[PDB]
Order: structure tokens, then sequence, then C-alpha cells
């Protein structure tokens, strides 16, 4: 019984860590990546798809 | 003795010699003690060789996200 008060005192004391971040880069090549499939090929694709709808407007002559 | 507990006497003052020897009650001897030293260890075999009388530590770590 005193072989157990040892690991009481030592294991209600001894806590676990959640491992860590090593990769939440991702997050940020996700924000970049947003600025390129939102933004840079959003308002380059409104200007493009237009471009096209313009000419379709032109093709109503 | 059978006045029956004279026979639990019989045994029981055999047991109050060998527990009011030491170890409590022995005579059991080095020969119980070679299997005793064996089953004891072969135990340690199953079961891990550290901290059976302290308490054990241990750690937190990660490889990769694969």
């Amino acid at each position: 019984a005193g072989l157990v008060d040892d690991f009481e005192k030592k294991f209600n004391a001894l806590k676990v860590p959640i491992p860590e971040d090593k990769y939440t880069a991702q997050v940020d090549a996700e924000e970049k990546e947003d600025v390129k499939s939102c933004a840079e090929f959003l308002t380059q694709s409104k200007t493009r798809i237009q471009e096209y709808e313009k000419e379709l407007e032109k093709m109503r002559n | 003795l059978d006045p029956v507990q004279k026979l639990f006497v019989d045994k029981i003052r055999e047991y109050r010699t060998k527990r009011q020897t030491s170890g409590g009650p022995v005579d059991a001897g080095p020969e119980y003690q070679q299997d005793l030293d064996r089953e004891l260890f072969k135990l340690k075999q199953m079961y891990g060789k550290a901290d059976m009388n302290t308490f054990p530590n241990f750690t937190f770590e990660d490889p990769k996200f694969e």
C-alpha cells in the first residue's frame, strides 16, 4: 500500500499534453490559394467572360 | 484435536509460531525463494521493468501529418 501512494501523487500531478502544430502553414497557403482562386482568378475571369459576353452583345448584331 | 477447534488450535499455534516468526510466517525457506524469484521476475517479462515501486512518467510527440 506504500508503493501505491508514490504513484498517486505522481499520477494525479503527471498530466498529458495534446500534440502541437507543425503544418498550419496550410491555412496561410489556403489564404494565398483563395487570393488565387477568388480574387486573382475571379476578377480576371470577370473581364474574360465579359470579353466573350460583350462580343455576345456584338453578336446580337 | 477433535474438540474440533483444537485441530484448528493444532494448526493455529503453528500459525502462531510461524506468524510469530519473521516475514510473518516463514520456514518456507530458500527453495520457495528460487521459485518466487522466477515467477516474480517472469511477471516483469509480461509486464515491463522500472517503477514497480515508484511512479512511471511518460512523453508526448508527433512524427508528421503524412
